[PDB]
C-alpha cells in the first residue's frame, strides 16, 4: 500500500550547484518504454 | 489528505521498513508520477485516497485524481535544474544544460545526472519554476553512467 509525503515547493533556486555534462544519443524506445542505446 | 502543490516522495511498507519507491509533482488538485513507481496502483494521502486517471507504459507516466496537467516544455538552449528528492534525504536542486536524446520519432531532452532509483519521478524545472518534464526513464552509457529523458505528458 503505497503513501505520499510532501517534500517540499516546486521552485527554481538561484546558484544552485551546476553539473552534468550534454550528451547527444541516438536512442530507440520499444512499446514496454525501455529506452536503448542505437550503435 | 494534503493537496498542496509541490514536489512528494512516494513511499511503501511493503517492505522493509518504510521505502521510497520514487516522487512525483502535485499540481492543480492532480499527482503527476512515473508509470514504473507506482505500476499503477491506487495512493494514499493521510487518510485519502487518490486513484489513477491516466497512464501509459510506453511514455511511462501516470496522473492521479485527474488528467496530466504539466505542458511546459525544454526551449532546446538554457540550462535546468533537477528537483532531486533522493530517499532518506532532503529536497536538493541541480541545475545542469540538458543533451538530446534523438530518435525516430524525433528529438527529446536528457539529463546526465545520477540518482538512485527510488528519486525517479523528480520533476525537471525551467527558470519559471515549470516542470518540463519528470526524471527517471532513460539509459545507462557505455561508460557506466546514467542519462534520464526529461519525459513530459500531453496536456488535453
Ligand atoms: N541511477 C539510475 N540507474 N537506473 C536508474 C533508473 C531510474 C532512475 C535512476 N537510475
Amino acid at each position: 500500500d503505497m503513501y505520499i509525503e510532501r517534500a517540499g515547493d516546486i521552485t527554481w533556486e538561484k546558484d544552485a550547484e551546476v553539473t552534468g555534462n550534454s550528451p547527444r544519443l541516438d536512442v530507440a524506445l520499444d512499446e514496454s518504454g525501455d529506452f536503448s542505446l542505437v550503435e | 489528505g494534503e493537496t498542496t502543490d509541490g514536489v512528494y516522495r512516494v513511499m511503501t511498507r511493503r517492505l522493509l521498513g518504510s521505502t521510497q519507491v520514487g516522487v512525483g509533482v502535485m499540481q492543480e488538485g492532480v499527482f503527476h508520477t512515473m508509470w514504473h513507481v507506482t505500476k499503477g496502483a491506487a495512493l494514499r494521502s493521510g487518510e485519502g485516497r487518490l486513484d489513477p486517471y491516466w497512464g501509459d507504459v510506453k511514455q511511462d507516466l501516470v496522473s492521479y485524481c485527474g488528467p496530466w496537467k504539466l505542458d511546459a516544455a525544454w526551449d532546446g538552449l538554457s540550462e535546468v535544474q533537477l528537483l532531486a528528492v533522493p530517499p532518506g534525504e532532503r529536497a536538493k536542486n541541480i541545475q545542469t544544460l540538458p543533451g538530446i536524446f534523438k530518435t525516430k520519432d524525433g528529438d527529446i531532452g536528457a539529463v546526465a545526472l545520477d540518482y538512485p532509483a527510488g528519486t525517479s519521478g523528480s520533476p525537471i524545472l525551467d527558470k519559471c519554476g515549470r516542470v518540463i518534464g519528470l526524471y527517471g526513464n532513460g539509459v545507462v552509457i557505455k561508460n557506466g553512467s546514467y542519462v534520464s529523458a526529461i519525459t513530459q505528458g500531453k496536456r488535453e
